[PDB]
């Protein structure tokens, strides 16, 4: 009954508290101020209230709010010491086997359950294949996503959280089937008002992220990654269509063909295909009934490709408003599509940084790419993807040969990642 | 408020 | 070389300022007083300032402009007397026979060749065979559109017109080949700047409309009819998407079966089928290349069912906004598609009208499905249209039993006008 | 200005 967490954000605090009210673990945490000004900030306000909070927008939500403190917090990765029977990896999924990989042998050896909370595909199988050498039966938890959205709403109180929605479904999966772990977590979602499809394996769940199949077509493209590393003469914005965003036909084809290269991969694995509308529709942000027909939802995998990319094009168009918001006056909704791409930008150390999207989505891609060479499955829309962004990366770095520049613009990251990988699909 |  | 131009409208203006500067015609215009305030305001303001004008918004259109004054204006349709030459409808297609049919005996026996401005598909044909007990050797001119854009800026001053727009494209055929008026026309038309391509027959050039196809499935469907004949809690706008407006994928396909239906009904007269996305997209609204592939619009026809409806739909997106306007500071671009329905309303005697959307498109319909019928090809969909249109209308009826209401609320309309269809067609 |  130790538990670490990996991460300081607000996963991690809204985790922390629900660890803290609703489990018996100890509760430590770990930043890192070794390399990064955001954690230090974290850090130094902690230190300072010896008190973190989650506040809720909506009342809906009572369960997750509250004041709390733990047991210790750790400025960095490295000064980890002692045992720990639960690992919680709150942090990006690039940044799992980088931080593990820091741990003591005595901290590693002690682990039982490693719990990812926004992992890739593929991402148990690094964790997994890292964690077997110190460890004979590490048990390794994967869930699709974060439980909900959670922020701070003022940088300079990083240790106090608003968590403004709870997602409808999450999904999670174990290496051990219906072990005590998934039963706990299960009961947990239960008592937190939160629904959960147990799933017979990590990578099932990691493959109900709506994200995974949505995000490297919108954002991987020249219309985006001109937008987030060079800019536009007007604003532009990630939702919406040619030439107000980059939503155009030739968008949705690319996102069919990312979506049946995935479904490729994953009747290799022999878990279940993903209906990506009926995701998006009845899990994610629902449409008007005269939208889409009921029939094209619920058959949309089995129905002709020219189809298929109709029925997301229209999707898209029918949320470039909420249709379920108050109307004004004149008849207009809520501009829902009016979303803006995140440019590059300098750190307070004047260190440029690649930002989340499509940072993130390079990584998810990459492995993605990593697996399908594995198994002799061809991906050339996911290698197309990636040859954009390397693209834009080499022509920022020539571009701009006075800025210090972070190590997201290097290649090829992810060799460790990629090795794990390679070696627990060569094993099984 | 918006798409995420 | 007298000229009857039936119609004191802005279009009857532009058209008798062009015969005025660019014929040897002597004009006589004819409204109708006897039943129109329209009508009579124009007639009591020509009669004031013995003068018509047409202005111009873009000095591209110089030709076009002008002050004038005509021969002749008629009261009403039953004073014309004498014989014309020539006789222009610049009408609705709608009132074609039943304002022929009040002209007299001398007068119709004197005509050699009808010209019409905005006919309908099957108006050569109702005004050849009327006009034939009359002549032997009438000659009939039919136009794809009025060839442009005029009103009246200021309802008081209806002899003052405005000209804010001149069509790319124009379409004319004759019942006689490369008659000397058709070469008259053309030459007119190239005086005037104006290209102007000459088909096989009026019929041809009456399938040239894009108007035909659309405006049916566009306002003769629940959405619209409501927001027409009932009202709205909002405002809501033709060209919108669902909720906003009536477009969705069911409209869509509503529209491509009228358009099959049309085109299997000019397979039978052999005339060339319509390509309506070309039409909409290089002859109307233009699109930006990145929205639709060039071998998608050249190929449409061809194309199948399921991507034909997929580019109508998509084109309906592109024009949301007017991509080739300037977007403002925010990314915003002009809400090219912000038109609302005109409701239902009170003339000034308090007798309720339809407005033009949708009873031309009734008259329209109603000929096609006649047309139809005579030949043997079935039109469900144009049915249903019209079926919805009557149900509209009755229900109009049993609501508003303390209202006035026109003869647009009747049945069955056009009963002499189905006669000619039906007789031209027995003897082709 | 608009769609017509
Ligand atoms: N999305
Ligand atoms: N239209």
């Amino acid at each position: 009954s130790k538990l670490l967490m990996i991460g300081t954000g607000p996963v991690a605090i809204q985790l922390a508290n629900i660890c803290y009210l609703k489990s018996d673990y100890e509760i430590d945490m770990v930043g890192r101020a070794s390399t990064s000004e955001k954690s230090k900030r974290l850090y130094q306000a902690y230190k300072k209230e010896k008190q973190f909070e989650v506040k809720i927008q909506n009342e809906a939500h009572q369960h997750l709010e509250g004041k709390f403190e733990i047991n210790r917090l750790y400025k960095d990765v490295k000064n980890v010491k002692g045992e720990y029977e639960t690992v919680v990896m709150a942090c990006t999924a690039d940044a799992y086997y980088d931080t593990l990989q820091q741990l003591s042998l005595e901290t590693l050896q002690s682990v039982k359950h490693v719990i990812l909370i926004s992992p890739t595909f593929g991402s148990q199988m690094i964790v997994e294949q890292f964690m077997s050498k110190f460890s004979q039966d590490i048990e390794v938890i994967s869930f699709s996503t974060y439980l909900g959205d959670t922020r701070i709403v003022d940088k300079e109180a990083p240790n106090h959280v608003l968590t403004t929605g709870v997602k409808k479904k999450l999904y999670m999966g174990s290496t051990h089937s219906n072990s005590t772990m998934c039963q706990r977590i299960s009961a947990l979602a239960e008592q937190l008002k939160i629904q959960l499809e147990v799933v017979e394996s990590p990578l099932h769940a990691e493959t109900r992220n709506s994200s995974l199949y949505v995000h490297p077509p919108l954002f991987m493209n020249d219309f985006s990654l001109k937008a987030i590393f060079e800019g536009t003469d007007v604003p532009v914005y990630v939702y919406k269509l040619f030439p107000e965003g980059p939503i155009t036909m030739t968008l949705i084809r690319e996102m069919r063909l990312m979506w049946k290269e995935m479904m490729a991969i994953l009747q290799a694995f022999r878990v279940p295909s993903v209906n990506l509308l009926q995701f998006m529709v009845k899990e994610n942000y629902p449409v008007r009934p005269e939208t889409l027909d009921e029939g094209d939802i619920e058959h949309f995998e089995i129905l002709p490709d020219i189809l298929q990319e109709y029925l997301l094009y229209v999707r898209y168009t029918a949320i470039l408003i909420d249709p379920f918001s108050q109307p004004d006056e004149n008849g207009h909704y809520f501009d829902f599509s009016a979303v803006p791409f995140k440019q590059v930008y300098k750190n307070e150390q004047d260190v440029v940084q690649i930002p989340r999207m499509p940072s993130e989505d390079y990584y998810r891609t990459a492995m993605i790419q990593h697996i399908g060479k594995m198994l002799g499955i061809k991906t050339p829309m996911i290698d197309q993807f990636l040859t954009r962004y390397e693209a834009s990366c080499q022509a920022y770095k020539d571009m701009h040969q006075d800025q210090q520049l972070s190590s997201q613009f290097n290649t090829n990251l992810f060799e460790g990642d990629k090795a794990l990988v390679t070696k627990f699909l060569e094993i099984n | 408020a918006h798409h995420a």
